[PDB]
């Protein structure tokens, strides 16, 4: 506790460093705060951003891993833009797109997340990621 | 038989591809081959331009597009982690060993057969390089022979006008590092360093160390002679009260009173130290003290130490007072209250070198520093990149040739021989089947590229220069005598690699024989391209 | 969206054959070489064929339904990854021009491939050739087949040893009319897991008739060695307990906080006693122990351990035999483990160890590896790995079939000698079967650099005429007798590759059409 997410929530092009920025945090008895200064002491939460195209095949594969990851990984943030909301000209070349967000740092920018594991990528291969 | 978002290479497609990528890269590194190649020019885009000749460099800095031509590229930089040369060797190994294997499949050979044969033709050419190499001797004095294998190396990357200064340099350099006894050799007791503002000849070799921070005064000796290095982590700036104080006053006059009196606790701390510089060969004849003061130094006491003829420094790196306390044999004092005279070490001549950038300090002329640096000299970045990869060329090559006493002639004897004597015993023995003629004819070509690819990077034509190396090896067969015939590159006419000074290393030669083997082998053995994950 | 006719089924079969030509220059010894191109910039040569396989992208289903088996026999058979996918693409290469130039229905085309499986293993059995099972120098030399030519060859002499005592261990050769064939019941991925120990050489290595714990006593002051050890396995921890709602403690004065510690002594003492009852040795919790659960556990006698992984209990209770129970007041005196052998903790290479082998027959043990470094422990872990494969393989069925492709011209002569004889509309499917048997020798020859037809002809007149124990010669490249020059595969992977190479073809023969649907 506390089970903060448990599903993957849609993100508007207006409040991306809203819900991506807000990474910074903990909350009340989840860390240590001190002399003018409330932010905890320990790290911030695990986001998982996905920009999106309905249109391709791995962008599908993903929605449906995302949201499973999401049902069971309760204290990890999903969440999804299109990509084409997100990044002015966005490229295709680069679709899919995961950029994995930490105490409002980034820590991972995976791009064309067909090569992420298999063509067909089981929820074996993200398991596997998220636990990197 | 396809999937969308693929593309496959069927029938011997994938072989063509493959040998046009070899070919493509042999032509981008066949110019660079010996003394008499070619430099590369690199542009990044961000206004940086490297001139660069050195094949693992050109290989590493240069993007390949060609998925072949990487795979041969990453292959060949083996070579730097093991030997650190014969890239450009084992590019153009393969790219010959490719182009006759691909003529003999044009014939109907099959690459399995090609494969066997260079395998063969492999252990044939190793026997061949165990029964040809030279022993070197043990002899301290061998000085000659690292300055003709540092001016052999150094020939292949500079212009000939600098190997001249770099060849006793490197010499020695790597020579006073490893003594001679068996120890060891580690190429990091040679430090190198570059300067700008100078011309490129200017490069010279320092016994001992130098210090990038200079003095701050003028007062400070040019020359100390015979000076006690002493090492210092306290720091000599401006020290204020223990206990909690501040300057709160209606006049600056009261501000000036309290920094004086403030100052006494650095006063006796240089103090103690002018009383060790006194105690220690205070007036001595041809004696001097220096101090290094890791920290920093107020300028008062700066100009204490200069008017009692001592020559100090401040802020310098944490690496160069390790370095010193093992160059110089000072240690480094904590606690001025436990100086004493142990902590001075001892050393020749300390210079101080004024550039209109920056101040260099010398702490050479050691009895036993145990290293040694290098200081490379140039007004352009591309002449000190050069200059620097030239020099770490010259100390890996002579490096293994002390490390390894085994010494092949270089000068193209080397292949030639080799490829004669496969021609001869490999079809006298055909020890596995008449099928792998091929392939042994192939592999025994292919190894005739590098002189070929000399000559013509010297200018002359291949065929007579090859014709008369041949005449001569058959003259010395009918004679009955061992005799090494070369390439003279300069002349044009065949020559003895043991006299005009010219050798290879026997690791050298081997990696890259086994490396070319290998990635011939690996390449004709593609039968299909294949592509995925998009 | 939606196919029809005969279109559907020559999409499957066209998928099928550019599944099964990618690997077809995948077997021998002089198997090419492949490149991977990745969307990006990297790639590389492997001629592996699970990684072949693996690391090709397929977008028909019918490809990724033969890659999905191929995958999943690399795991339940320890060869034949690339032989089933080979087979069955030949296979139904062969019987697609009946399907589409003799309007044959697939029904007909099932029902005799079923058959040919049928005879194909019948011949199988029947081309085989008996093995000593029982004597370790023919074992050994068999399975160092499998472990020479390779990272472990150094040390291959008691690899192999190692490989068939662990493998034997596990093995249990019991035959009966009253239970039946076990079939030896040998479990490789679960029970026989190799620990690997720092330190030693390969010859040091032993193997454990039992479950290894490395789980140390909880306390120093307990028994370390018991000659009549006894097991019992529970999992409720031994500790203060709350109620199943919510609990609170309210205490009024300082020194009355230590109402709770009595509470807690009182229920982990009544615990103790329950466990006792049943007269242990040792005693296991999943969940945490208190310091006074451990105490009154030692003053009856047995040793400790605590927070203890389910996965070394289900060992456990197969290797002792005892039973665990969740709650501690319902254990049972039946419950305890006994017919343990030893708790000795003898330590090896500066490791804690926990021995609980015995000389029964548990279907279970424990592969104690030593090795001057982890890279060579890893390395002999994978190959001791392959090698048990191998031997299971073996010892499932106590005979060997030729290899170099013998075995394959032998099953494609009999099938087409008996479809002679059949007299029926679905001859030309066993002819087609018999026809597909022949792409091993073919891959074999191509890879040799040999006549891909007269070699293969001499080849089947020499099966013909002479005996089924010719075949092609991995180096040389000619027709050789197998038997001679040692080459040689186990019958059971002949048999899976064959059965699962021509059901795969059945199966997507059945499949008539794809359609859109979630």
């Amino acid at each position: 506790e506390r089970s903060k997410f448990g599903e993957v929530f849609h993100i508007n092009k207006p409040e991306y460093n809203k819900e991506v920025t807000l990474a910074s945090q903990g909350k009340k008895y989840e860390g240590a705060q001190t002399n003018d200064n409330g932010e905890e002491d320990d790290g911030g939460v695990y986001v998982f951003v996905h920009l999106s195209l309905q249109s391709k095949l791995q962008s599908r594969i993903l929605s449906h891993l995302f949201q499973s990851a999401a049902c069971k990984f309760r204290e990890i943030k999903f969440v999804e833009i299109p990509a084409n909301r997100a990044i002015e000209n966005y490229p295709e070349s680069n679709c899919p797109t995961l950029i994995v967000y930490y105490r409002g740092e980034v820590i991972k920018n995976m791009i064309t997340l067909l090569e992420l594991g298999g063509n067909n990528s089981k929820m074996e291969d993200f398991e596997d990621f998220m636990v990197k | 038989l396809l999937n969308p978002k693929a593309e496959s290479l069927r029938r011997d497609a994938a072989l063509k591809v493959n040998v046009t990528s070899a070919e493509g890269l042999q032509s981008v590194l066949e110019t660079n081959l010996g003394p008499k190649g070619t430099l590369k020019m690199l542009v990044d885009g961000a206004g940086n331009i490297k001139l660069t000749k050195d094949g693992k460099v050109l290989l590493t800095e240069m993007q390949i597009q060609s998925p072949t031509a990487v795979l041969i590229a990453r292959a060949a930089a083996a070579q730097d982690e093991i030997t650190g040369d014969g890239t450009t060797t084992v590019v153009c190994l393969v790219g010959e060993l490719l182009r006759q294997a691909h003529r003999f499949i044009q014939e109907g050979v099959h690459p399995r057969i090609i494969t066997d044969g260079f395998e063969i033709a492999r252990k044939e050419s190793m026997k061949f390089l165990d029964e040809f190499k030279i022993s070197k001797t043990n002899l301290s004095n061998d000085r000659e022979f690292l300055l003709q294998v540092a001016r052999s190396s150094l020939l292949t990357k500079v212009d000939a006008d600098l190997t001249e200064v770099l060849t006793p340099i490197v010499t020695d350099a790597v020579l006073s590092v490893y003594d001679a006894q068996a120890d060891n050799l580690d190429l990091h007791m040679v430090e190198i360093m570059q300067m700008q503002h100078l011309s490129p000849k200017d490069t010279t070799f320092i016994k001992g160390l130098v210090l990038d921070h200079g003095g701050r005064h003028p007062d400070m000796p040019t020359r100390v002679k015979n000076a006690y290095v002493l090492i210092l982590n306290v720091s000599l700036e401006y020290e204020k009260t223990e206990v909690n104080s501040g300057f709160f006053y209606s006049s600056a006059d009261q501000r000036d009173k309290l920094a004086a009196s403030e100052r006494k606790f650095v006063d006796a701390k240089l103090k103690k130290i002018i009383d060790l510089k006194n105690e220690v060969c205070g007036m001595d004849p041809d004696k001097g003290f220096v101090i290094i003061n890791q920290k920093g130094i107020d300028p008062m006491s700066l100009d204490v130490f200069a008017k009692h003829n001592i020559l100090a420094l401040r802020r310098a790196k944490r690496r160069n007072m390790e370095r010193l306390q093992l160059v110089t044999g000072g240690e480094a004092q904590n606690s001025v209250e436990d100086l004493s005279p142990q902590i001075l070490g001892f050393s020749g001549l300390v210079y101080q070198e004024t550039i209109g950038e920056e101040k260099f300090t010398y702490v050479t002329e050691n009895t036993d520093p145990k290293s040694c640096t290098i200081l490379i000299k140039g007004s352009t970045h591309y002449a000190l990149a050069q200059t620097k990869d030239a020099v770490r060329d010259g100390l890996r090559a002579v490096a293994n040739v002390l490390k390894d006493k085994n010494i092949i002639p270089g000068a193209g004897a080397f292949y030639i021989a080799l490829s004669r004597y496969l021609r001869s015993a490999n079809m006298n023995k055909l020890g596995a089947k008449g099928k792998t003629k091929t392939g042994i004819e192939a592999f025994a070509e292919a190894l005739l590229v590098i002189p070929k690819t000399l000559v013509k990077n010297s200018g002359f034509d291949p065929l007579d220069v090859l014709a008369m190396v041949e005449d001569e090896l058959d003259d010395a067969q009918d004679s009955d005598e061992t005799r090494y015939v070369g390439v003279d590159l300069n002349i044009g006419d065949s020559c003895d690699p043991t006299i005009e000074g010219i050798w290879d290393s026997y690791r050298v030669l081997r990696n890259a024989i086994t490396g070319a083997t290998g990635i011939a082998s690996n390449l004709l053995l593609c039968d299909e391209l294949l592509r995925a994950g998009r | 969206e939606r196919t029809t006719g005969r279109q559907a089924q020559i999409s499957n079969i066209t998928a099928a054959k550019a599944v099964a030509d990618v690997i077809r220059t995948c077997l021998g010894p002089k198997a090419m070489l492949k490149m991977l191109l990745d969307p990006m910039g990297g790639l590389v040569l492997t001629n592996d064929g699970h990684a072949i396989l693996r690391e090709i992208d397929v977008a028909h289903p019918a490809a990724k339904s033969m890659l999905e088996l191929s995958r999943t026999q690399d795991e339940e058979v320890g060869d034949g990854t690339t032989t089933v996918i080979i087979l069955a693409g030949e296979i139904l290469a062969q019987c697609a021009p009946y399907l589409i130039e003799k309007n044959i229905h697939p029904v007909i085309i099932i029902q005799a491939l079923k058959k040919a499986l049928t005879d194909a293993l019948e011949v199988i059995k029947q081309v085989s050739k008996p093995v000593d099972v029982e004597n370790d120098a023919a074992m050994k030399k068999l399975i160092q087949a499998s472990i020479g030519t390779k990272y472990v060859i150094h040390w291959s002499e008691k690899m192999c040893e190692l490989a068939l005592d662990a493998v034997k261990t596990v093995r249990k050769d019991l035959g009966q009319t009253v239970e039946g064939e076990p079939n030896f019941e040998i479990d490789i991925k679960r029970y026989v897991r190799v620990e690997k120990i720092p330190g030693g050489d390969v010859l040091d290595s032993r193997v454990l008739k039992g479950v290894l714990l490395n789980k140390d006593v909880v306390h120093p002051k307990m028994s370390r060695h018991i000659e009549n050890p006894r097991v019992v396995l529970l999992d409720c921890p031994l500790e203060y307990k709350k109620g199943e709602s919510q609990t609170n403690i309210e205490i009024e004065k300082e020194e009355d906080w230590n109402r709770i510690l009595q509470i807690e002594e009182e229920q982990v003492q009544l615990m103790c006693e329950q466990i006792l009852a049943v007269r242990p040795t040792l005693v296991i919790t999943e969940k945490g122990v208190s310091d006074l659960a451990q105490h009154y556990l030692l003053k009856g006698g047995c040793s400790v351990l605590r927070r203890v992984k389910k996965s070394d209990n289900n060992r456990i209770a197969r290797v002792t035999g005892a039973t665990i129970v969740n709650r501690v007041e319902d254990l049972k005196e039946s419950d305890v483990g006994t017919n343990c052998g030893l708790f000795k903790v003898e330590m090896i290479g500066d490791e804690y160890f926990s021995f609980l082998d015995n000389c029964k027959e548990p279907k279970a043990c424990t592969i104690m590896l030593r090795g001057g470094s982890k890279d060579i422990l890893n390395e002999i872990d994978r190959n001791l790995q392959d090698a048990m494969a191998v031997a299971r393989n073996v010892m499932l069925s106590p005979s060997l079939s030729p290899g170099g492709g013998a075995t394959e011209m032998a099953v494609s002569v009999k099938l087409a000698e008996k479809a002679k004889q059949l007299e029926g509309i679905q001859q030309w499917p066993y002819q087609a079967v018999a026809d597909a048997m022949e792409c091993i020798p073919r891959t074999l020859i191509q890879n040799a650099g040999g006549d891909p037809i007269r070699l293969l002809s001499q080849l089947r007149a020499k099966h013909a005429q002479g005996n089924f124990t010719t075949g092609i010669d991995g180096d040389k490249g000619k027709i050789v007798d197998m038997v001679s020059y040692g080459i040689w595969e186990p019958e059971v992977i002949k048999q899976q590759s064959v059965k699962t190479a021509i059901e795969s073809a059945c199966l997507l023969l059945r499949v008539d059409d794809i359609v859109s649907g979630v």
